[PDB]
């Protein structure tokens, strides 16, 4: 029913989000380690290069 | 507002939102709702 259907659509949209969080949190997390390397590479190219 | 009609005793459970029904599908369909819904069985006035 539309009302029972919607309980159990707020379980899956609430679980996609904690889903998508999750995902762009740790590319966050995984491009500020590449921005770092990028930065030292930078360096090495400037120096010795 | 305030809409008064009469119903079958089995078929109270059906004015409510969202539910399915003769009643409610096709005789009136209330919003998937802000109201408090009144029901008193009346036979003495009714029943003949």
């Amino acid at each position: 029913d539309p009302p029972e259907a919607e309980v159990q659509i707020d379980r899956l949209i609430t679980g996609r989000l904690q889903s998508l969080q999750t995902y762009v949190t740790q590319q966050l997390i995984r491009a500020a380690e590449i921005r770092a390397s990028a930065n030292l590479a930078a360096t090495k190219m400037s120096e010795c290069v | 507002y305030a809409d008064s009609f009469v119903i079958k005793g089995n078929e109270v459970s059906q004015i409510a939102p969202g539910q399915t029904g003769n009643i409610a599908d096709y005789n009136y369909k209330l919003p998937d709702f802000t109201g408090c819904v009144i029901a008193w069985n009346s036979n003495k006035l009714d029943s003949k």
